[PDB]
């Protein structure tokens, strides 16, 4: 198991004409491995569909992942904006 | 745009696990998950500790310019089984499947494959082509096996 | 065996009250002020005994001084009830391994 | 006077060990993190009214049951 | 109940438009009332054929009903696509409009509901499955196969409502889709292993 | 012999019907020394509910079902007595006391500090006592070495930051640092 | 101002870094922590989000300055010149000893 | 295109940990 590997490669031909959305050096960084997509960094460990209680085949499509993201209500945000000035 | 460049063949592709991985361990909260690209649903089923994930690729509306896909697997799941549902076997469709360099013929329309993986990244080149009509289609699955 | 009187069960309702029916007619604070000193004395006796788990004599006593201060809020309607909180709570976050493979 | 801070958010409860947070655990009395967030949100808004907060939690928690967590 | 629900959304839309000024953009009447999947085809037909969002609430154009926020989800999605087709894909205003739309769509989805397989024939026979379904957005990455190096790329920050053809700076570049992983979390090691005695 | 933990292990192993701890005169009576009346809220009562719900099918191979039903009768009787005492308590409330604020502030801080076993003031050589100090230091060391590493925070001030689906706000690790400063200050004590 | 060259790239951290707890001698970038290019040996839990800008007036000792000193003592156990710069360099050798005692 | 191997970018951990950013201090004339 090695730690001090390079894991970064840049092609010498500069085709930096229409490339401004990627991660530039400031050239294009090319890794040895792909990227990973994480939807929400917070996990609601309640919400008993995930915790599976032992009391009582059912399908249910919940609206959006934001149930599992601890999203606050807009009234507290409006109250904090009223407390801002 | 590749919406006019969609696939004619390759209706259904699967990346399910074989039955030996369940037989050698077991002898469930199933959560199906879909993307906002109108196809390629993805279902899995953990319980209170294995998953038995399944990667469904319904290529009825998927483009042909986007051949390769990328995901990540656990080190406990090293075996895979591919279930290729095509349109019809009217001709001799050449369906060869290589992981990196070694091709796998079959396991024995509905064709079943057997895939044995190792650590690291994987290519998994698969293709379908005819002898008469001269129409080819490609599929790649960048499998990231964790150490 | 009933239905609604079986699922809702706490560690606080096994003893009942047994003293607060006679104690509510007077002051509400004397038994709590006498029980906190007993909890402190049992805590000092547990420190001076090299024991980890608490005894069953103070866990049975803890749910009474919580119930009294709960019923004071429920009934007497304390005019201020000062808020003293950290305004935060710990949660569990996502873990994921890296996508670059391990070289040997 | 410099004093070592007593971090009560990190320490685990010894007597009860059942009213702790769900990350420190390892009608319905489940007390998920969403309702635990909404409880403190309603307390910070209404400043301890216990009537406009119990419906901001979602109505599944009683007035006595909210004080069982508030203590 | 809905009176404060008309005000708390307005306060967030006023506070979250300082660095980009999405609300203060010029916006016509735009009476479409159509399918939001076809929200750009009707706009292109309006371009081929032929009152701002800050003034819609000042004129009383929204009512406390389901349609009174369906029209808001229509109008914000009209403004964001105009800003996407106005700014290029490399400017910071494009990412600001993308983050503002990803916040506003989530804010409009929330607070509205409160007011063929050989494994299947064994698992359905041996267990009981309780299901839960949701939709996620995906992105695209690049792909270069050099001499035994297998190069990869980063996540493109292009929005999902751009509707532009996939340009390529080089012919030999390949495209691929990254599938997001989301499940129950793995049991992480404790603080005795994380920060151990070395 | 951990009769309350054997049912938990059989429930976690998803095989509580093939053995069901083999309750007999030599096995169910050796681990119990009538169930010993567990004191948990729902972590050991739902296990008894599942243990009753599974064994409804054999109906004769287990003889402790009568003791479990007598325990449930005692639980229901204690619940009814607690509800009658709660009604008597709510009907026995005096009209006016005018409870002060300073004594309430004195009670709440002390009751908060006595939960998690720390020192609270009143404001109303010697190797025998050094092992008792080391046993309290090692207790907090073994307590801090059981916390999960994937600990994140959420304050009530994040609403001014407008966290999107991919934002990575800078107030996520405000307690993970303080959970490591104590753990590495208890190790650098020597 | 120290130059925090991030792992797996040639980029420079503007004002934020990710201090590792098992390798202990590397940092990450904000996009590199989003995309996960830190290698498969780690599980993305031992990466503490720390700042790079200048702090407040001295003898305040926030959580970052309290964490990095106890990290460096477990690294070197001597050589306080190599301990004072692990905090960030804005703390004195004569002052970090007085704070640690 | 397959004969286009790139240049590796090293980590430089000693230059990654604590490098700073001498005539500016007047002690050497
Ligand atoms: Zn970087």
């Amino acid at each position: 198991i090695m730690i001090d590997a390079a894991s970064s490669f840049v092609l010498p031909i500069s085709i930096t004409k229409n490339v401004d959305v990627l991660q530039r050096t400031d050239e294009i960084l090319w890794f040895r491995g792909p990227s990973v997509i994480v939807n929400e960094r917070i996990i609601n460990s309640g919400d008993p569909h995930l915790s599976l209680p032992l009391n009582r085949n059912e399908k249910e499509s919940l609206p959006g992942p934001f149930v599992l993201g601890l999203r606050p209500s807009a009234k507290f945000t409006a109250h904090r904006l009223s407390m801002l000035r | 745009l590749g919406n006019g460049y969609n696939r004619s063949l390759l209706t259904e592709d699967y990346l399910l696990n074989p039955n030996n991985f369940k037989k050698l361990i077991a002898k469930s909260m199933q959560k199906e998950m879909q993307s906002l690209s109108e196809q390629h649903t993805m279902e899995y089923k953990p319980y209170k500790n294995q998953n038995w994930v399944e990667y469904i690729f319904n290529g009825n509306e998927l483009s042909q310019n986007e051949n390769a896909f990328s995901f990540m697997l656990q080190p406990m799941q090293t075996f895979l089984t591919l279930q290729s549902h095509l349109t019809s076997s009217l001709k001799d469709t050449e369906t060869l499947l290589t992981i990196n360099k070694e091709p796998v013929k079959s396991r024995t329309i509905t064709e079943i494959f057997d895939i044995r993986l190792s650590e690291g990244l994987n290519h998994l080149m698969f293709r379908c082509e005819d002898k008469i009509s001269h129409e080819t289609e490609f599929m790649n699955f960048w499998i990231n096996v964790l150490p | 065996i009933k239905l609604q009187n079986l699922y809702n069960w706490t560690p606080s309702n096994y003893i009942g009250d047994d003293e607060i029916e006679n104690f509510r007619n007077g002051t509400p604070d004397k038994l709590v002020s006498d029980s906190l000193l007993k909890l402190k004395r049992l805590r000092k006796e547990r420190i001076l005994n090299k024991v980890l788990k608490p005894t069953t004599e103070e866990r049975e006593l803890y749910f009474k001084v919580k119930r009294i201060l709960k019923e004071v809020i429920l009934a007497k309607k304390v005019s201020k009830v000062p808020i003293n909180n950290v305004r935060a709570f710990p949660v569990l976050q996502t873990n994921y391994n890296g996508s670059i493979p391990v070289v040997r | 006077k410099k004093e070592f801070p007593v971090n009560l958010t990190i320490k685990k409860n010894v007597y009860d060990s059942a009213q702790d947070f769900n990350a420190l655990q390892d009608v319905k009395k489940n007390w998920s993190d969403q309702e635990m967030l909404l409880l403190l949100e309603g307390i910070e808004m209404y400043e301890d009214q216990w009537e406009k907060i119990a419906d901001h939690v979602g109505g599944h928690k009683r007035v006595e049951d909210c004080i069982e967590k508030f203590l | 109940k809905l009176v404060d629900f008309l005000v708390n959304v307005q306060s967030i839309l006023n506070a979250a438009s300082v660095k980009c000024h999405v609300v203060d953009e010029s916006f016509p009447a735009k009476f479409f009332e159509k399918n939001p999947d076809k929200i750009y085809e009707s706009y292109c037909k309006f371009i081929k054929n032929r009152t701002t969002i800050n003034k819609r609430f000042e004129n009383g154009e929204y009512e406390p009903i389901q349609g009174g926020f369906y029209k808001l989800y229509h109008d914000i999605k009209l403004v964001c696509t105009i800003l996407i087709h106005f700014y290029p894909q490399g400017t910071r205003n494009y990412q600001l409009v993308d983050k503002f739309y990803k916040f506003s769509s989530e804010l409009l989805l929330r607070e509205c509901c409160r007011i063929a397989t050989e494994l299947d024939k064994i698992i359905s026979y041996d267990f009981i499955k309780i299901s839960m379904n949701y939709t996620v957005p995906i992105s695209q990455t690049y792909q270069i196969r050099t001499k035994d190096m297998d190069l990869f790329s980063s996540i493109i920050s292009k929005s999902n409502l751009d509707k532009r053809p996939h340009e390529l700076p080089n012919t030999n570049f390949k495209i691929n889709n990254v599938l997001p992983q989301t499940d129950i979390e793995n049991e992480a090691p404790r603080l005795g292993f994380v920060g151990a005695n070395t | 012999l951990q009769e309350q933990s054997e049912l938990m292990s059989t429930v976690m192993n998803n095989t509580p019907t093939t053995v069901a701890a083999l309750a007999a005169v030599a096995a169910a009576s050796e681990t119990n020394g009538t169930i010993p009346k567990p004191r948990s809220s729902a972590q050991l009562e739902q296990l008894l509910y599942r243990y009753r719900a599974i064994q409804n099918h054999p109906k004769e191979n287990k003889l402790e079902i009568k003791a479990i039903e007598d325990t449930f009768r005692n639980i229901s009787r204690d619940q009814d007595i607690y509800e009658t005492k709660l009604d008597t308590l709510r009907k026995s409330i005096d009209k006016g006391f005018q409870y002060d604020e300073d004594l309430l502030n004195k009670h709440l801080v002390a009751l908060q500090l006595l939960e998690k076993d720390t020192d609270v003031p009143d404001y109303f050589g010697d190797p025998d006592t050094e092992i008792r100090i080391s046993a309290r230091i090692s207790n907090r060391i073994n307590e801090l070495e059981r916390l999960p590493a994937n600990l994140g925070t959420y304050s009530l001030d994040d609403c001014l930051e407008f966290i999107t689906k991919d934002d990575l706000s800078s107030r996520m690790d405000t307690f993970k640092i303080k959970a490591l400063v104590e753990l590495k200050s208890l190790k650098l004590l020597t | 101002h120290k130059v925090y060259i991030c792992h797996t790239c040639g980029n420079e951290s503007i004002n934020v870094r990710y201090h590792n707890l098992r390798a202990r001698d590397t940092n990450l970038c904000s996009r590199c922590f989003q995309e996960g290019h830190f290698g498969a040996n780690f599980q993305s839990s031992d990466f503490i989000r720390l700042e790079n800008n200048g702090n407040s007036v001295k003898k305040n000792w926030s959580d970052q300055e309290m964490l990095l000193l106890l990290e460096g003592i477990e690294m070197y156990e001597d050589q306080w010149e190599k301990i004072a710069d692990h905090v960030g360099g804005h703390k004195r050798v004569e002052d970090c000893i007085e704070k640690f005692l | 295109f397959e004969t286009m191997v790139a240049n590796p970018i090293k980590v430089s951990r000693l230059q990654s940990n604590g490098v700073l950013t001498i005539h500016y201090s007047l002690a050497n004339f």
